[PDB]
Formats: structure tokens, sequence, C-alpha cells
């Protein structure tokens, strides 16, 4: 369903539709980003609702033989989101699907450093016989990261659960790590540490039982 | 306009689904009405639609499994959907429908079109397809230099997704972040939220975070401190 483009921050996005109308046709433009409500962009194949930005635009129907496009000008990386069009036209009847996504990537944006907060397990998790250690891992950019945990001088392969990063509401990257120890490992080892590499760069955190 | 939906969160293989979408700010009335979803690595699915009329009409793709109403004495969408398996995993928006008319010629030759577009949606309700149970969350703390502090809250162990994380209400509004969670190989999901605050206010204020699992559902508060 999903098909990528990547666009140059700052340059026109020209995304076409996934349909080729049979018959004199009405297209709508949706805008989906990951955790919200979807948005009508453009309807009626170029006209815009009140507060869409007029950066989008339509391709209206002359008749000619051309096919439905959306023209984002001046794309911002909060143009990055999923964009459907919504096909109808006389000869293929009334129009169901939604269509497949364009799935939209603006790149060029700065580089950005990660910031690392590292959490030793709560006396309380503790005291329910469970131990976690957590690393967060935020405000970074471009999204691809390597997290490793340290149990004092060695690397801990196991007990590691990451996720996979994705784009936060201030457009970086967030990710993060959970080390889950029993009691006795934690209070075991002098000291665990996670240790975070990005483009290159390593920084790391460390905590111990106290 | 406004929309929120509501739901099961969890349902059980060949049982049937139902969501609620309450509207705010318009009357009922004098629309039509829709419902969309969309699961996992698919796409935006209309599911279909409610005319001002009362009548609906739905996606043969969905089987007939699927029927929507409207209790205008609540002011209130809904939609249940019977029989359903794994592939009903979906969030399930609902938006309002306007009616377009494409004319190219003559209309007593039928020579138009309708179209409708939503122009007004909800942000969804997550509805799990599952056999297990709501699992609700142990949430920890996770205790408090820049001129700030972090701190934070472990919430382990819960499903399925969603979870609110909230901080005092409004005070803290920022700078907090809730993460996107970790699902477990467990199966199970664990997430945190933490939030900056100043070391000078640490020891004088007070923060806690309301965790919300409505699929559990469960619900707590934890007081933050160093």
């Amino acid at each position: 369903y999903v098909s990528p483009l990547s666009v140059a921050l700052g340059e026109t996005a020209r995304i076409s539709c996934g349909r080729q109308a049979l018959g004199s046709r009405a297209v709508q433009w949706y805008q989906h980003k990951p955790g919200q409500a979807p948005i009508l962009l453009i309807y009626n194949n170029q006209d815009r609702p009140s507060g869409i930005p007029e950066r989008f635009s339509g391709t209206p129907d002359i008749n000619f033989g051309t096919t439905a496009t959306l023209t984002i000008s001046g794309v911002e990386v909060g143009d990055e989101a999923d964009y459907y069009c919504h096909m109808w036209d006389s000869r293929s009847g009334f129009s169901w699907s939604f269509g497949g996504a364009t799935r939209l990537t603006v790149l060029s944006q700065p580089k950005a450093a990660p910031s690392v907060t590292l959490f030793p397990p709560s006396s309380e998790e503790l005291q329910a016989n469970k131990a976690t250690l957590v690393c967060l891992i935020s405000d970074f950019y471009p999204g691809a990261v390597t997290v490793a945990w340290k149990a004092d001088s060695s690397p801990v392969k196991a007990g590691v659960e990451t996720t996979t990063p994705s784009k936060q509401s201030n457009n970086k990257y967030a990710a993060s790590s959970y080390l889950s120890l029993t009691p006795e490992q934690w209070k075991s080892h002098k000291s665990y540490s996670c240790q975070v590499t990005h483009e290159g760069s390593t920084v790391e955190k460390t905590v111990a039982p106290t | 306009v406004q929309l929120q939906e509501s739901g099961p969160g969890l349902v059980r293989p060949s049982e049937t689904l139902s969501v609620t979408c309450i509207v705010s700010g318009g009357s009922i009335s004098n629309y039509y009405w829709t419902w969309i979803r969309q699961s996992p690595g698919k796409g935006l699915e209309w599911i279909g639609y409610i005319s001002d009329r009362e009548t609906t009409t739905y996606n043969p793709s969905l089987n007939s499994r699927a029927v929507i109403s409207r209790d205008t004495s609540k002011n209130q969408l809904s939609l249940q959907l019977r029989s359903v398996t794994t592939a009903d995993t979906a969030i399930y928006f609902c938006a309002t429908a306007r009616r377009g008319q494409r004319i190219y010629g003559v209309v007593s030759f039928g020579e138009f079109f309708y179209y409708y577009y939503m122009d007004v949606w909800g942000k969804g309700t997550a509805v799990t397809v599952s056999s297990a149970s709501t699992k609700g969350p142990s949430v920890f703390p996770l205790a408090p230099s820049g001129g700030t502090a972090a701190l934070g809250c472990l919430v382990k162990d819960y499903f399925p997704e969603p979870v609110t994380v909230s901080w005092n209400s409004g005070a803290l509004t920022s700078g907090v972040h809730t993460f996107p969670a970790v699902l477990q190989s467990s199966g199970l999901y664990s997430l945190s939220s933490v939030v900056t605050v100043p070391s000078s206010s640490l020891g004088t204020q007070t923060y806690i975070c309301n965790v919300n699992h409505k699929p559990s559902n469960t619900k707590v508060d934890k007081k933050v401190e160093p």
C-alpha cells in the first residue's frame, strides 16, 4: 500500500494519483500523520479547505489528458506524512477505495545530537522482585542509532529490548532501551552503562546500586 | 465540529467489535457520517456511511459484517462489526461526509455523478482482536545539572495499546515527553514518560503521572520523589 517518495527540504514535491480516471473526475487528497486524525487537503480536484496552506494544490479536470497530482511547494519537515488520492470518476463506479498512500519523507534537515537520560531500577520494582534499567534517547537526527548496554566493563548481550526510532512532535527522533535485570544481578555489578552511538559519535551514561 | 471515539480496545476473535463516536458543536441531524479504519501495515479502509435519512450504505469488502447507526438523543454516532478476526484490529476513525456533484453534461441524460469527501475526522480509537485479557500496567517512579533534573514514570507490562499519560494534568505541559512504547517478546507493552524540572523545584514541588489503561481498564498515579 505504501509508496515511498523522498524529497529535499524546501523543494516542490509532486505526488501522482495511483489511479488514472476513466471518465471526468472528482479527486480528493488526504494527509495522514501517524497517530493523528487524517486531514482533507484538496476536494473536488482543486478545492482547498479553509485553513489548509495554499502550499498544497491539485490538478483541475479541464478534460486534458492530465493525471491527478498533488503539488506541495516549499515542502517542510512538517509535511512528512501519508498522502491518499481518493479518485472519483464516471465509468469506475462508487469508489470505496482510498487507494494506497504515498509516504513522503523530507530530507536534509540539520544533524541533531541525541539527549540521553538513564534511570536505575525503582526501589519499588526491586521490592516487586524486578529490575529494569531505562535509557531514553531523544532529539536526534537522522534516525539511525546504536544503543548498547554494558555491565561493568563487558557488553550485556541480552535482557535488552529497544524500540525502533521514530520522529516526535519536534520532528526529531526518539527511542527507548530497556535492560531488565533481577535484583541480585543489579546488586551484583558495581555499575551498568547505556551507550549510544549516533553518526559516529558515542556518548554514554552510567548508574550504580546505591 | 468535534469528534471523539470510544471503544472495547480488546475483542476476541469471532466476537463483535463495537465503537462509538460523540459529536459536539454541530447537530447530528443535518449531516452524513462515516467510519474509516486503519489496520497495521494496511491503508485507510472506507467502511460505510449513514445519511441524514438514517439510511446506510457499506463497502462490499466488509461483507455485511458492518452496521452503522445514529442516536440523536445522545448525539452519538455508532458502529458494530460482527465476527471479528485479527485483521479487524485497527484504529477506527469517525468522520463527517459531504456530498458533491460532478456534472459533465445533461442532468436528465444522467451525465453527472456524486462523490463524498470527509472534511472533519476523529483521532481514532485503538481496537485489538486478541484472545488474551487486558493487563493493567504496574507503574514505577523514576526518580530525579544543566539547572534541570529529569523525572519519569515507568509504565510496565500492559496490554494492549494504548496508554494515556498525563502529568498534574495541565500545569506540567512541558517539557514532558512520553515516549513510544516498546513491544516485549512477552507481547506486553511498556512505555516511559519523563519531564524535565528545576532542581530548585525538586523538593518544594510535586509531580505525578496519570496513567490510563482504558483497555485494562486501569487507573493510577505516582508521586515522583528523589
